[PDB]
This record gives structure tokens, C-alpha cells and sequence, in this order.
């Protein structure tokens, strides 16, 4: 007989259904009963269809259709949209966790369920129901990859780090985007500092700060590890790119609004540094060939790295020839080379 | 005159010139003691020589640190400490299968509170210990610490009260989490 109520879940595909009389179901049968509820999640294990990806996208979250911190990360302008309700189904869950009451009696289940996927909150839209599943089991927090925030407005995020008092360290990745700030209250920067211990990692893209200039040396002091830098529609020098230097632990970095030739001093020379930068996207980035070249002697140290794409880069000349012979001047273990949009020869080809 | 004597005073669990500056040498009071040690043992407590730069005599007290085990209280108290130090004397502590003490007095040392941040690597596995009081003369600002100290402080179990002796530093909202122990600024 339980097996033919389990046979009713035959019926029923993923939180999907939270559009429909079976969505919100099993949170109605697990009102009704206990342990059962464990069978409940055994159907959330058998959930392979991520929910539904209609009327949802990766770039709704941030409120943008323009590249982000995230969009470092990837090569393309999308890809969470593909598995797009991973965190869809955490806000069931807390539900579900919270209607059989079902304390760590349903924690492998949830360790497990909530596995390989990102929860994205923006400040603007933050809901009071994260604290909830921090009922009996907020360690199990860390089944979920990244818990991402977008800070608008105002430096001031008390109700943000709050949640980080409640859970373990250490996050493995913890990401935050930064939008329309005209108050940088170099105070409540610290307030993101207390967020920031929480990751291993934490990567940042600021965006419309106008309040944003030098002082993103507090974003960095309070750094643990600044794991990826992207800067665009921000005040900028080229000094920040000591601060990108700093940081040794480096997988990912862009900007794409520098539109001024980087200097023989310049960040190109200090990827001597970020040895661990396995991706490099510069984009619409104007700039010196000889720079190029000095950007090539960069790239020995660079063998750690599984993606380089130079494109839309005007002024580079022969840089690229010659970045490409720092390319064929040694072995590298790159799993991606983009020369688009840059001016090539057949030479380079050669 | 206190070494020449003492193992007479073996029958002592306390000598106490803890809290003391000797006049000229002080530290080099240590180098006395590893010769007693024997006696030392005897002793239910740690009770230090200090003077200014005491700390330069650490790896003389190292070969002391091999009798942490009779110890009631463990400390590096009034020891003008090197702020990297604490961890350091943690890695012999890592090395160190003593556990359970009662109390860790550090009389002021110049250790900051990065310092300490260094040190939580070590402090987590001290679980074991019931009473601490971390002191330091010119205490850095941040609460950075407090919150590092919260990573720790699920790592902690025995432990009855937290002691802040000397820290001129705000918690912050970090205070929300300053403690699952109670809590005295001092």
C-alpha cells in the first residue's frame, strides 16, 4: 500500500511542479507523516530533470545583460540557466525539511540532494526564509557549491553576514556582485569582510560603483583569498592591478573596460605570480604589442592554465605573434587558445 | 638561591615568582631551571621567569616543555612575545600529546590579533582546555579575530568562560557569535 502511495510519486516530476496541484503534494504528505517522508526523499534523488527551465534565466537573478563576476567564470553569457532551478529546489527543501519537522533524521538525504549545485540571492530580494533551515542542520550548508550575493545601494550588509554566524567555515567558493553604489561606506565593507571569511574562495565583479575608486583596497585587506577580479562600468586606474597582483591564489581574470594600453609595468608581467590563473579572458582591451610580448614571457608560468582567449584587442600589432610564439616556445597544459578579433598573420598560424 | 635549595623544595607543588622581573638576566633564569627540571616536575604549575625580551629564551624553555605534563596551568605569562610566537609554541603543542589543561595565562604579550589569527590554527585542537585569557598591550583593532575565533569556538568544548584581559578592540556584530561560553571584557 505504501509503495502504491509511492507509486502516486510515479505521477510527479521534481519541484517542477510547484506550478501545479502536485507541486506543494508532497509537502502534504509529509505534514501527514514522519519517517515516511525519508521514501519522500528518495524521489528527490530520482530527480534528473532539474525542475524546468521555462520563464527562468541565469541573468535574471543579477538584473543585467551585461557580464559578471559569474560570467568570468564562463565562456559563454549563460549556463546556470541549464540546471537553473538547483537552488529552486533548496527553498522546497527547507519546506519539506521543515514539515516532518524532520530534523538529522533526513540529513544524508539533504547533504546529497542539495549536491552539486549554487543558491543566488540579491540584496534588493532577500528573502527572511534562509535562516529557516538553519533549524538542526545549517553544516549541511556546505553540500551546496556557492551561496551568491549581489550587494546594491549601499555598503550597509548586517542581514547578510548574519547567516555566516550561523554556519561553519569554510565555504569552498562564496561570490559577490556589486551594483549602483554611490555610498561605499568603507565601514560595512567589513560587514562583506565577515561574509568573505566564510569561503576559501571569493570572487567579485563591480559594477555602476561609483563610489568604487582606490578603495577597493578594503574589499581586498578583508580578502581572504580574492579568487577572481572583473571590473566594468566602474571607476578604475591602473594601479588596481596591484591588488589583482596580490593575490597569488588566482584561477579567473577579466577586465573589459580598461580601452587603455597597459603599461610596461603593467599586470601582463605579474602572471609570474598568479601561477594558478587557469583562465584569462581580455576583452575589447587596447593595448601595446610589445606589451603583448611582455605578456608573452608571462605566460611560462602560465602552464597551470587551461584557457587563454586574447580577442577584440585593437593596437596589438605582431603582439600577437608574439604571444603566440611564447605559445610554441614551450609546452603548456592549455585546453583553450581564442585568437579572435585580434590582428593575426599566417605566420602566427605557421 | 631558590635552584640551590631546591630539591628540598621538591616537596612544594608551588613556587611562585610568576608576575616577577628580576633584575639583570631574567630570562636567562630559565637556563637555572632546565637544570631543574627534575624538581621542576614536581611542581603542580607553570610559574615563568620574565623579564624585558624574555621571549629570546623560549627555545631554553623548550627543553622545559618536555614536562608540560605536571602542569595545572600552562603559560608564556608577561613574556614580550613575538606576534608569529604563538603559533610557533602551537606547532610544539601540535607536537605535544599533553591534553586537558585548565588554564592557558598569557600575561600580555606583544602578541596582535593576527597574531592570534596564526594561533586559532592551533587553538581549535586545545579544545580540551577549561580556561583561557589571552592578553597583549596594544591590542589591534579588528574583531576579524573574534569571528576566526567563532570558526574555533564549534571546535571547543570544555571550555566554561571566554577572558579579554587588555583588548581595547569593539566585537562588532560579531558579538552576536563572541560566544557559546560566557564572557568577561576582562
Amino acid at each position: 500500500e505504501v509503495s502504491k502511495g509511492n507509486s502516486y510519486l510515479n505521477k510527479m516530476v521534481s519541484i517542477s511542479d510547484i506550478t501545479s496541484l502536485y507541486g506543494n503534494l508532497l509537502l502534504y504528505t509529509c505534514g501527514s507523516s514522519t519517517e515516511a517522508t525519508r521514501a519522500v526523499m528518495r524521489h528527490l534523488a530520482m530527480v534528473y530533470q532539474h525542475g524546468s527551465l521555462q520563464g527562468l534565466s541565469v541573468t535574471k537573478r543579477p538584473l543585467w545583460r551585461q557580464e559578471s563576476i559569474q560570467s568570468l567564470r564562463n565562456t559563454t553569457e549563460q549556463d546556470v540557466l541549464k540546471a537553473i532551478n538547483v537552488n529552486s529546489f533548496v527553498e522546497c527543501g527547507i519546506n519539506l525539511f521543515s514539515e516532518s519537522m524532520s530534523k538529522s533524521d533526513l540529513s544524508q538525504e539533504f547533504e546529497a540532494f542539495f549536491q552539486g549545485k549554487s543558491l543566488y540571492i540579491n540584496s534588493e530580494n532577500i528573502p527572511d526564509y534562509l535562516f529557516d533551515f538553519f533549524e538542526y542542520l545549517p553544516n549541511c550548508a556546505s553540500a551546496l557549491d556557492f551561496v551568491k550575493l549581489d550587494f546594491y545601494e549601499r555598503a550597509t550588509p548586517p542581514r547578510a553576514v548574519s547567516l555566516f554566524f550561523n554556519w561553519k567555515q569554510e565555504f569552498k567558493t562564496l561570490e559577490v556582485t556589486l551594483r549602483d553604489i554611490n555610498k561605499l561606506n568603507k565601514q560595512d565593507i567589513k560587514y562583506l569582510g565577515k561574509i568573505f571569511s566564510s569561503a576559501t574562495n571569493l570572487r567579485l565583479h563591480i559594477k555602476r560603483c561609483a563610489a568604487m575608486a582606490g578603495r577597493l583596497s578594503s574589499v581586498l585587506r578583508t580578502c581572504k583569498n580574492m579568487h577572481t577580479l572583473m571590473v566594468e562600468a566602474s571607476p578604475l586606474t591602473t594601479d588596481d592591478e596591484q591588488y589583482i597582483t596580490s593575490v597569488t591564489g588566482l584561477q579567473n581574470l577579466s577586465i573589459h573596460r580598461l580601452h587603455t594600453q597597459q603599461l610596461p609595468g603593467g599586470l601582463i608581467d605579474s602572471l609570474g605570480n598568479l601561477k594558478n590563473l587557469e583562465r584569462l579572458i581580455l576583452d575589447d582591451i587596447r593595448m601595446n604589442e610589445e606589451d603583448a610580448k611582455n605578456l608573452a614571457e608571462g605566460l611560462r608560468s602560465l602552464k597551470k592554465m587551461r584557457l587563454l582567449h586574447l580577442t577584440h584587442l585593437s593596437d596589438i600589432g605582431e603582439g600577437m605573434d608574439y604571444i603566440v610564439k611564447s605559445l610554441s616556445e614551450e609546452s603548456c597544459d592549455l585546453q583553450e587558445m581564442k585568437l579572435v578579433a585580434c590582428c593575426l598573420t599566417a605566420n602566427s598560424v605557421k | 638561591v631558590l635552584a640551590q635549595n631546591l630539591h628540598n623544595l621538591i616537596k612544594l607543588s608551588i613556587l611562585d615568582i610568576s608576575e616577577n622581573y628580576l633584575e639583570k638576566d631574567g630570562n636567562e633564569a630559565l637556563q637555572e631551571l632546565i637544570g631543574r627540571l627534575g624538581v621542576l616536575g614536581e611542581l603542580t604549575t607553570l610559574m615563568l621567569p620574565w623579564c624585558w625580551d624574555v621571549h629570546t629564551s623560549l627555545p631554553k624553555l623548550l627543553k622545559q616543555l618536555e614536562g608540560t605534563p605536571g602542569l595545572a596551568k600552562l603559560g608564556l605569562k608577561n613574556w614580550r612575545l613575538r606576534d608569529e610566537e604563538i603559533k610557533s609554541l602551537g606547532e610544539f603543542l601540535e607536537m605535544n600529546p599533553l591534553r586537558d589543561l585548565q588554564q592557558l595565562d598569557l600575561a600580555g604579550h606583544c602578541v596582535s590579533s593576527d597574531g592570534w589569527l596564526y594561533f586559532m590554527n592551533v587553538f581549535e585542537n586545545l579544545k580540551q582546555l577549561v580556561f583561557f585569557d589571552f592578553s597583549t598591550e596594544e591590542f589591534l583593532p579588528d574583531a576579524a579575530l573574534v569571528r576566526k575565533l567563532s570558526q574555533v569556538l564549534s571546535k571547543l568544548t570544555l571550555l566554561q568562560e571566554v577572558k579579554l584581559t587588555g583588548w581595547e578592540f569593539d566585537d562588532y556584530d560579531i558579538s552576536a557569535i563572541k560566544g557559546t561560553f560566557k564572557l568577561v571584557t576582562a
